[PDB]
């Protein structure tokens, strides 16, 4: 714990992994995304396609949506990084039956 | 003396002196008509 | 403790009508402000 | 001197506006005295008239 | 559904900003405020004795 | 000696609803009535000689 | 003395106070990096949508603005410091005055030879000539010889009061039952004006110093001719 | 919630805060009558009221450890911290007085006569009878310990000899400091040394009548059986005072008495 | 009842609030002082009269503002308020002693009115400084009533910080070590100890002086031997930690401010915070003298204590920017607080750097008892101490009260009075600069300039300070009640809702012990 | 922080009039005893 310290591919993984667990409850999803939030980084589109799947999982398609929304929220002034990462995302996008946020219109005020 | 003292005895004591007390300002009153101070008579 | 609790109770000064409020308000930072112009008029009226 | 008339009519749409307006915002509350008072057109009437006339017409007979 | 701001924010921006202005302009200039700026450049002197 | 701390720890400990400095008694009573009274008059009596003090 | 609408220092009219000009100059520079880096850091950190509110670790950074500031504080203290041995330093003056302080006016002693001692007060507004300073005249000026090291020494004969003069840098508190002393050493000739730097009661404000500095010959002769 | 859980004390709303504070006001004012429109009637009032609200604020005290049990553990750690801190702010009020003393006699001002003690004074011998109540205290000070250890034995009687051996050795203290002060060849206005003199043996005598009246209400709280061999703060502090007025001592005789003088 | 729970209270929530009122109220007192100060300087000329009902008006200003507003408010109210609050204690240590502490301070209050009342008042400026003091150059009861004012005052203090520091160190949840509680405890705690030392040095000095003026004593009397300058170094012995005493609850107030709304869990750098803190109060402790530069002192002794001096920017400078590394990466919420919390950050700044210049001895010459350290400290003081006392306020006020401020007035209130203050102190640098003197009551021709435009900046201070009163009734007015309060997992005094009841943990808090 | 609507509303006006006495109540008292100062200076 203490100056022990990981490489950016384990953080990954460390990630992909807690969001797949199979049991994963509404609670350690929350928190998992919750503190995810807290970095300096916009997560890895693998790292989010877990936590899609886990939504689907506890039967959440609103979280799934508020999931995308802090992915761009997190890229601030990035403009090149949210549409990348629905890039990637695509796929399980369309297997799962998820609406972009954009696509819902929750973009607009 | 000693028997009068009383640990029970207070209350009489507290009444006494409201009664005692309204008591002390009528002599005060009356003391002042025949004493006729100018500062009793300023005041 | 039948010391009432809440929202304006928990105060030594009555907040439920505004107007009353407003007087006392008034009355209590008015009184301070006006204090030293009133010392020094009274120093200013000595002798 | 000459603002003086102004003014005052000012005064007037403002208060009296702002006034009726917050009676747009719910929140019932019951009348004052003032209210009663001036709205009982001074209550001059009420006691003018069933005063004196009754002193009278009871005088009267 | 427009708020406070919305209808009132330019309107008080605009008129509050000109009063301030006006205002101190007047009071700067004219009343007899004694501001009495660096005699430097603007001042003529006169021989005193 | 005695040793009756044991009656006073009853006398105290006795649900009374009254506040310890008076929970002894009616002596405790006059004795708060007098300071009370003393602390009172003292301080009208300091505010009449400052304000008599204040004047020329 | 001080001019209409000014900023900084009276104008040095001797070597300790152009040796402050320049050291405040130095000490002001600084001043003015810190308050301009500070605030560039706060909009900085005020102007970005990114978010990173998980866990930082601190001291590392925290050597860097521990080290730093030490650093520039020997930057100012050396030259501060020399400059106040400069002050306090082994001169030999050719001349001894002594003011003392009283309730709204100074007096001076000029008492190496003969006797000589008279009383500063302040020209009342009404009773000035035009062209005289407002609150700064005063009738008997202490006269002394420009380009010669003077040593006064300063205290009071009531309470405190303080004897100053900025354009020489002098400031001297005035202690009753103390002798303070202090070295005056104008390079110029003029008048000098000064103020009672210490509160003393009713007229604090109008007890000022006007210092009048001509050559020695003009010097001696003003002093003879004052008794 | 209702019952509470922790083991510390709520204590009941009491007039005695405003009652000393309205005490404070009144011997302040009091003393400014005293000292300009010469009168102590209102200084009367003042040390009256005050004298009967420490009576009660501390009767009251009393009643709610000894009577009623709210000094848990808890309560009396809390107690002990009070009192260091309080014996702490009176050590610094003690140190303007030594600041005080040093400056002057270590940098006599010519209308002295440039010397210390000045010229026209006849200090007192540290020899004589300073020697003694320097003795006394010191005595006290190993007595007051016999006192609290048999206490701590549950030795009624010795411990009442004891502490009655110490109080009467501060009784002697103070009378034979009392009778220095009217054999003093100086007085308060003998310029800095009178001053310097004075006011810091003078509070120390305070101080000394203060830790005595203190000693004897623990001696009236150990006849009623008020302390156990295991709980008595009363005491504990009583004893912690009388310490600081023994050092207090001793730094006076050695720096008025003896270097000083 | 009433009486019972306002004039007997035991409570530090009532004690509290009881103090917020005494403060709030002086605090107009000083307000009106200050105004009249700016009036008398605001064009050439005199507008009362001599320097001394001058001086009576400025002396009063200082110790209103220093020992009534700011002192009550900060220790006394947020201290009581807050304190027992976040370490999880259902009251303080002693909560009678802690009345008393209240109740003293009313009565000190009217001592110091009624010196300014009887004879001319006390014209001595607030270091109250002898032989201008003594009974000669100051007859009469006035200065004696300055001075009891000041001991009541100084007794209040030195048992509240009895009580406080009895507190915090006793009673934290058995668990919770020290260095586990907040930096506005920790910041209380270091300040109730600088106040239990440097208190009763300041008492030592003034009862001296009371009897050199009232027993013919003459410790600061040359006559009998005595020494003026004896009195200035007891008096700053007490004057400087005295200043630290007023800065330090706002270093800890301004702490949580930042970080709350950086949306932050904690504070960067908490061990480097509470190392901080620890420091400047120490050092405090040791440069009492450089208020005495031009006194005559030794030139080394003069050396020493520019230097010691200088030092204490180093941990001050660890404090500016751990806020600002908490500043960071967070989600920043423009609220009123937070205008504040910057607000100080950058002002305080300025004002302790222009104290860095006035270190300097040599330069400190020609700057000492000018308007150079008028403006010094009252940035520090006007948009540093006070700058927190506001966004304490704004921002625990809903705890306190239960009852929310307008934001947008309260937002409307720190431009005005942002405007003002820099208005009225920034010129005054240029004045003490080209050599206005401190303590005047007029000033030669060439400075008025400055002085009016510095004046005119007090007026606008003024209305801000006279909305705000307004601010505070409005909310009472409306009544809007606080239903959701953000991050309480890591800010305990909000875990009983807005307002806490009468009686807080009585049931304990629960904390493990790893 | 959130709040829960007034329970009793403060509409503009019902500002206007707490502003202006508010005002009031700090400027009178101060500017009359200011407009009188050059009488008390002369007794
Ligand atoms: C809360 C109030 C407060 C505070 C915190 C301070 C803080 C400081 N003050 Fe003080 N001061 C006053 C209020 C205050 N002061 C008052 C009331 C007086 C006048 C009393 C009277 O005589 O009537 C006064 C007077 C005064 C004098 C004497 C003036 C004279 O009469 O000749 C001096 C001189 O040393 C001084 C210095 C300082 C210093 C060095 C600090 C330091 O604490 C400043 C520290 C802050 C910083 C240094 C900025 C932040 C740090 C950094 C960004 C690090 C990097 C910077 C550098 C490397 C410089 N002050
Ligand atoms: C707390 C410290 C404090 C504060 C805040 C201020 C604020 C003000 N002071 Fe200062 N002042 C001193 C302490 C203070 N002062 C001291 C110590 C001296 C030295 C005296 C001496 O020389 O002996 C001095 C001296 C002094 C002088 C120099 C006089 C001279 O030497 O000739 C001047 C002149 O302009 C002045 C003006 C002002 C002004 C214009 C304000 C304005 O900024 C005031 C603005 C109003 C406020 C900021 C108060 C509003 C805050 C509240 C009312 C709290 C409300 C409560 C709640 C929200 C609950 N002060
Ligand atoms: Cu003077
Ligand atoms: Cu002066
Ligand atoms: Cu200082
Ligand atoms: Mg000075």
């Amino acid at each position: 714990s203490h100056g022990s310290h990981e490489t950016d591919e384990e953080f990954d993984a460390r990630w992909v992994t807690y969001f797949n667990k199979p049991d994963i409850d509404a609670w350690e999803l929350r928190k998992g995304m919750n503190t995810l939030v807290g970095y300096d980084l916009v997560p890895e589109p693998k790292i989010i396609d877990a936590a899609l799947r886990a939504c689907r999982r506890l039967n959440d398609f609103a979280s799934a949506v508020r999931i995308l929304e802090v992915v761009k929220d997190k890229a601030g002034p990035h403009k090149e990084i949210y549409p990348y990462v629905i890039q990637e995302l695509r796929p399980t996008l369309n297997e799962l039956g998820i609406s972009t946020p954009e696509e819902l219109g929750l973009d607009k005020v | 003396l000693t028997r009068f003292l009383g640990p029970r005895y207070r209350q009489l004591a507290r009444n006494w002196v409201p009664t005692a007390s309204l008591w002390g300002a009528v002599g005060a009153v009356g003391l002042v008509w025949a004493t006729d101070w100018r500062l009793i008579l300023d005041w | 403790s039948h010391y009432e609790e809440g929202p304006g109770k928990n105060i030594p000064f009555s907040v439920e009508n505004k107007w009353r409020l407003l007087a006392m308000m008034t009355l209590f930072f008015g009184s301070g402000f006006a204090a030293p112009f009133f010392i020094v008029r009274h120093q200013l009226l000595k002798k | 001197m000459k603002m003086t008339a102004l003014i005052v009519t000012i005064m007037g749409f403002m208060l009296a506006l702002e006034l009726n307006n917050t009676t747009y915002y719910l929140k019932f509350k019951y009348p004052s005295q003032t209210y009663k008072f001036s709205n009982m057109l001074g209550y001059y009437p009420s006691i003018m008239h069933r005063l004196p006339t009754y002193h009278n017409l009871s005088m009267s007979q | 559904a427009p708020d406070f701001h919305d209808k009132y924010g330019n309107a008080v921006l605009a008129s509050g900003a000109t009063f301030c202005v006006a205002v101190w302009v007047y009071m700067a200039t004219q009343i007899g405020i004694e501001w009495n700026p660096s005699p430097v450049g603007r001042v003529t002197p006169k021989e005193w004795r | 000696f005695e040793n009756r701390v044991a009656e006073k720890q009853k006398l105290f400990q006795e649900d009374n609803g009254l506040p310890v400095h008076l929970k002894g008694g009616a002596t405790d009573n006059i004795l708060y009535r007098v300071t009370m009274t003393l602390c009172l008059g003292g301080t009208l009596y300091s505010l009449y000689c400052l304000g008599w003090a204040s004047f020329p | 003395m001080a001019y209409p609408m000014q900023l900084g220092f009276q104008d040095a009219t001797s070597p300790i106070m152009e040796e402050l000009l320049h050291f405040h100059d130095h000490t002001l520079m600084i001043v003015f990096l810190i308050s301009s880096l500070v605030l560039y850091i706060i909009s900085l950190m005020l102007t970005t949508k990114l978010t990173h509110t998980s866990t930082m670790d601190a001291q590392e950074v925290e050597t860097i603005w521990t080290i730093l500031p030490a650093i520039i504080l020997i930057l100012i203290a050396l030259p501060s410091l020399r400059i106040l041995y400069m002050m306090d330093e082994i001169n030999n003056p050719s001349l001894t005055v002594k003011t003392m302080g009283h309730q709204w006016y100074w007096s001076y002693e000029y008492t190496d030879y003969e006797d000589l001692s008279f009383d500063s007060y302040m020209i009342p507004t009404s009773e000035l000539k035009p062209g005289e300073l407002r609150l700064l005249e005063v009738d008997n000026r202490v006269v002394l010889p420009m380009e010669m090291t003077i040593r006064m020494l300063v205290s009071s004969e009531d309470v405190l009061h303080s004897w100053a003069v900025p354009s020489l840098g002098l400031k001297t508190d005035a202690i009753p039952g103390r002798l303070n002393q202090t070295t005056l050493m104008s390079s110029r000739p003029g008048l000098y004006y000064g103020q009672c730097s210490e509160i003393c009661g009713s007229n604090h404000s109008f007890m000022p110093i006007v210092l009048e500095l001509v050559p020695l010959k003009y010097f001696e002769k003003w002093s003879a001719s004052m008794l | 919630m209702t019952h509470q859980t922790h083991a510390y004390h709520m204590v009941n709303p009491s007039p005695w805060p405003l009652t000393g504070a309205l005490s404070a006001l009144l011997m302040t004012s009091g003393l400014t009558m005293w000292f300009h429109f010469n009168s102590m009637t209102l200084l009367m009032i003042g040390l009256t009221t005050n004298m009967l609200t420490m009576y009660q604020w501390w009767r009251d005290v009393i009643r709610e450890s000894t009577f009623q049990g709210h000094h848990t553990p808890a309560v009396q750690k809390g107690l002990r911290y009070g009192m260091i801190l309080f014996i702490i702010s009176e050590v610094l009020f003690f140190t303007g007085f030594f600041w005080a003393f040093y400056h002057s006699s270590l940098a006599p001002t010519p209308e002295l006569g440039g010397c210390w003690p000045p010229t026209g004074i006849h200090p007192l011998n540290p020899l004589e009878v300073p020697l003694l109540n320097t003795s006394v205290l010191l005595a006290s000070g190993v007595s007051i310990t016999w006192a609290h250890h048999s206490l701590m034995e549950g030795d009624r009687k010795h411990m009442l000899q004891a502490l009655f051996i110490t109080i009467t050795l501060g009784v002697y203290f103070t009378l034979l400091q009392a009778s220095e002060y009217y054999e003093a060849p100086f007085t308060i206005s003998d310029g800095v040394y009178g001053s310097t003199f004075f006011v810091a043996t003078g509070f120390h005598g305070l101080h000394v009548i203060i830790g005595s009246t203190f000693l004897i209400v623990c001696f009236f709280r150990q006849l009623k059986f008020h302390f156990t061999s295991n709980h008595h703060f009363g005491f504990e502090a009583g004893a912690w005072y009388w310490h600081f007025v023994d050092v207090v001592w001793l730094f006076l005789y050695v720096s008025i008495y003896w270097w000083g003088s | 009842m009433f009486i019972n729970r306002w004039l007997f209270s035991t409570n530090h929530k009532d004690i509290g609030t009881l103090y917020l009122l005494f403060g709030a109220w002086a605090g107009m007192v000083g307000t009106a002082l200050s105004l009249l100060i700016r009036a008398e300087l605001g064009q050439p000329g005199t507008l009362l009269g001599d320097d001394q009902i001058y001086n009576v008006v400025v002396t009063a200003h200082a110790f209103v503002m220093i020992f009534f507003m700011v002192m009550p408010i900060m220790i006394g109210g947020f201290g009581n308020w807050l304190v027992p609050l976040m370490i999880g204690a259902p009251d303080m240590a002693f909560p009678r002693m802690n009345n008393m502490s209240f109740w003293l301070l009313p009565p000190s209050f009217l001592l110091l009115l009624a010196s300014s009342m009887v004879e001319a008042g006390a014209g001595t400026g607030w270091t109250v400084y002898p032989p201008l003091a003594g009974n000669l150059a100051h007859a009469g009861a006035s200065v004696d009533l300055t001075i009891f004012s000041l001991h009541l005052a100084g007794v209040s203090s030195i048992l509240g910080a009895i009580n406080f520091i009895t507190t915090i160190i006793n009673m934290k949840p058995p668990a919770m070590s020290q260095y586990q509680t907040p930096l506005f405890v920790w910041s209380v705690m270091i300040t109730a100890v600088l106040l239990l030392l440097s208190l009763p040095v300041l008492a030592a000095g003034i009862t001296m002086l009371l009897t050199d003026r009232n027993l013919n004593t003459t410790f600061f009397d040359p006559a009998g031997g005595g020494d003026p300058i004896l009195y200035q170094h007891l008096f700053w012995f007490f004057g400087h930690p005295e200043v630290y005493i007023l800065i330090l609850p706002g270093f800890g107030m301004i702490s949580h401010i930042v970080t709350y709304y950086s949306g932050k869990k904690e504070p960067f750098g908490y061990m480097g915070m509470v190392w901080a803190m620890m420091s400047i109060g120490f050092l405090g402790f040791i440069v009492w003298a450089h208020h005495m530069f031009t006194v005559g002192m030794d030139v080394d002794t003069r050396a020493y204590f520019t230097s010691a001096t200088m030092i204490i920017a180093i941990p001050t400078g660890v404090k500016v920017f751990s806020w600002l590394a908490t500043l960071h990466g967070g989600n920043i919420k423009w609220s009123p607080a937070m205008m504040w919390a910057l607000g100080f950050i950058f002002l305080f700044t300025v004002g302790g750097l222009t104290g860095i210049v006035l270190a300097n001895s040599s330069l400190d010459i020609v700057l000492h008892d000018t308007y150079y350290v008028v403006a010094h400290f009252h940035y520090v003081l006007s948009m540093g101490a006070v700058f927190a006392i506001m966004g304490g306020f704004v921002h625990w006020f809903p705890l306190f009260s239960g009852y929310t401020l307008n934001d947008t007035w309260a937002k409307i209130h720190f431009a005005i009075m942002f405007v003002g203050v820099n208005m009225t102190f920034f010129p005054q640098h240029f004045l003490g600069l080209s050599g206005m003197p401190r303590r005047y009551s007029d000033y030669p021709d060439a400075y008025t300039m400055w002085n009016t435009i510095s004046s005119m900046g007090s007026f606008i201070s003024l209305t801000a300070v006279m909305l705000m009163v307004f601010i505070i009734w409005e909310a009472f007015a409306s009544k809007r009640e606080v239903l959701t309060v953000d991050l309480t997992t890591t800010n305990l005094e909000w875990l009983n809702g807005c307002p806490p009841p009468y009686h807080t943990f009585e049931e304990p808090t629960y904390v493990n012990l790893k | 922080i959130t709040a829960k609507p007034a329970k009793t509303p403060t509409s503009p006006k019902e500002q206007a009039i707490g502003l202006s006495v508010t005002f009031l109540s700090f400027l009178l008292p101060a500017g009359w005893v200011l407009y009188h100062l050059d009488n008390y200076k002369k007794s």
